[PDB]
């Protein structure tokens, strides 16, 4: 009965927020109205992780679905599993952050963060054992960047010794809203490196990019990128939400995959790529499964694990198969691509399977890989960070919030060293 | 952390109602200037007007005191 809290915050963190507690669920029995229908007890052994049980057997997810506009919340309580949140639980303001950060961590959102921890005490009191909290939201808008990261602060210092894991999109112009979204993302960085045990990065340029090339979707709408998001995040919470031997819990999770406490950036993966409505009829062989899990082209961060070294590595295995093939195919992968990962830290690769499958699928495989790669990401955010600062562009909008140049230069320069510190370990030797 | 949250909100603060009292003391200033000019323009335009008046005067005058001579 260890719980965690989620929380949701924005436009895409509630987009996003919203499509993961369709899918898992569906993938514990849970329907629209908060009962349960399913046919095996392995939906229920550790439903009280993500649910709480109200009368009636009711079924309600432990979430917190926070934003400074209406206009998501509003399509949310009107969505598919829209009765099923907590009415109470929806914290809204009026005025909106206008993707400024600024506005969401020291204005528009300061005014409103009390009244969301609140309802995260609430939450929390009733847990038997709360293992922390996972924050969905985007770093290139305003309100879930600014004021998620100012929740993340508030949290942490309310739960000091809890377990703080985000999932963050980060912006792409592949898929952008605005031209501040550098700066959002650096700002909000600057606050994931200090304030959180374990930070899933879903690049948007990645999903883009899957949606395009591989799924032969031309025209991607959020939609489409959202269908990679719920199935990256149902799997890597996999082992959080059944019965496991291995990251069972956020804390066991983070001690197998956060060597050093800054770098704690995971990139994600997922097998077989699937758009919605495909309904693929062939199940993926083992073999296919591990090929592609650890592919480039399913990275859900659009970083060449072949420019770095892997430090971690997390593999879920979904469905009924062949465990004795799963071993066999991921011993087979670190023994014949061992060179990318890190001599230092001995069987760093970690796997785990699952009856359950997803719906939709036989057989699939998720991946969770802390690579020193993930810099390129970062470095990418850097560059078009400082192709506008340089001449202080757009910063007006910041400044009329309170904010100072300075602050700007601080969070470029920790990010410029989580790059180089990433660095540091990706030619490091034994 | 906090208190810097502070220190920025109100400073926005202070930045927004130091805009608001310039703009209210550069235009006070200057519906005052521009008053004060004005009717100094006007004035002077009487007080041109008003010599007439005294200089027409001292016509008549000066045509009384030729007429019994
Ligand atoms: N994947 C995905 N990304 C989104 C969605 N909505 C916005 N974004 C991304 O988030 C950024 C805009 O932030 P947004 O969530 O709209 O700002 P906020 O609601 O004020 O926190 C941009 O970089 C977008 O690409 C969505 O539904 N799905
Ligand atoms: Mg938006």
């Amino acid at each position: 009965m260890r719980e965690i809290v989620h929380i949701q915050a924005g436009q895409c963190g509630n987009q996003i927020g919203a499509k993961f507690w369709e899918v898992i669920s569906d993938e514990h029995g849970i329907d629209p109205t908060g009962s349960y229908h399913g046919d095996s007890d392995l939906q229920l052994e550790r439903i009280n992780v993500y649910y709480n049980e109200a009368t009636g057997n009711k079924y309600v997810p432990r979430a917190i679905l926070v934003d400074l506009e209406p206009g998501t919340m509003d399509s949310v309580r009107s969505g598919p599993f829209g009765q099923i949140f907590r009415p109470d639980n929806f914290v809204f303001g009026q005025s909106g952050a206008g993707n400024n950060w600024a506005k969401g961590h020291y204005t528009e959102g300061a005014e409103l963060v009390d009244s969301v921890l609140d309802v995260v005490r609430k939450e929390s009191e009733s847990c038997d054992c709360l293992q922390g909290f996972q924050l969905t939201h985007s770093l290139g808008g305003g309100t879930g960047s600014g004021m998620g990261t100012l929740l993340i602060s508030k949290i942490r210092e309310e739960y000091p010794d809890r377990i703080m894991n985000t999932f963050s999109v980060m912006p792409s112009p592949k898929v952008s809203d605005t031209v501040v979204e550098p700066y959002n993302a650096t700002l909000s960085v600057h606050q994931l490196v200090e304030n959180t045990d374990e930070t899933y990065c879903i690049d948007n340029e990645a999903l883009y990019d899957i949606c395009f090339r591989t799924l032969k979707l031309t025209t991607p709408t959020y939609g489409d990128l959202n269908h990679l998001v719920s199935a990256t995040m149902s799997g890597v919470t996999t082992c959080l939400r059944f019965p496991g031997q291995l990251n069972a819990d956020l804390r066991k999770l983070a001690v197998n995959m956060v060597p050093f406490p800054r770098l704690h950036f995971f990139m994600p993966g997922f097998a077989p790529l699937t758009s919605r409505g495909s309904q693929q009829y062939r199940a993926l062989t083992v073999p296919e499964l591990t090929q592609q899990m650890f592919d480039s082209k399913n990275m859900m961060a659009a970083c060449d694990p072949r420019h770095g070294r892997y430090l971690t590595v997390a593999a879920i295995f979904r469905g009924r198969m062949s465990m004795k093939e799963v071993d066999e195919q991921m011993l087979n992968v670190q023994n014949k691509n061992s060179s990318y990962f890190v001599e230092w830290i001995p069987n760093n690769v970690k796997t785990a399977v699952c009856d359950i499958p997803p719906r939709g699928l036989k057989m699939s495989a998720t991946f969770i890989g802390n690579s020193t790669a993930i810099q390129e990401l970062f470095k990418r955010i850097s560059e078009q960070f400082t192709a506008m600062f340089r001449r202080k562009a757009f910063l007006h909008w910041y400044t009329g919030e309170g904010m100072d140049e300075m602050e700007f230069t601080e969070a470029e320069s920790n990010m410029n060293d989580l790059v180089s510190e990433y660095q540091q370990y990706q030619d490091a030797t034994a | 952390k906090r208190e810097h949250e502070r220190e920025v909100i109100q400073k926005a603060i202070e930045e927004n109602n130091n805009f608001i009292k310039m703009a209210k003391e550069k235009l006070a200033q200057k519906m005052e200037s521009n008053k004060e000019n004005r009717e100094a323009h006007l004035a002077a335009m009487l007080e041109r007007l008003q010599e007439k008046d005294k200089h027409a005067e001292e016509v008549r005058k000066n045509k009384e005191l030729k007429e019994e001579a």
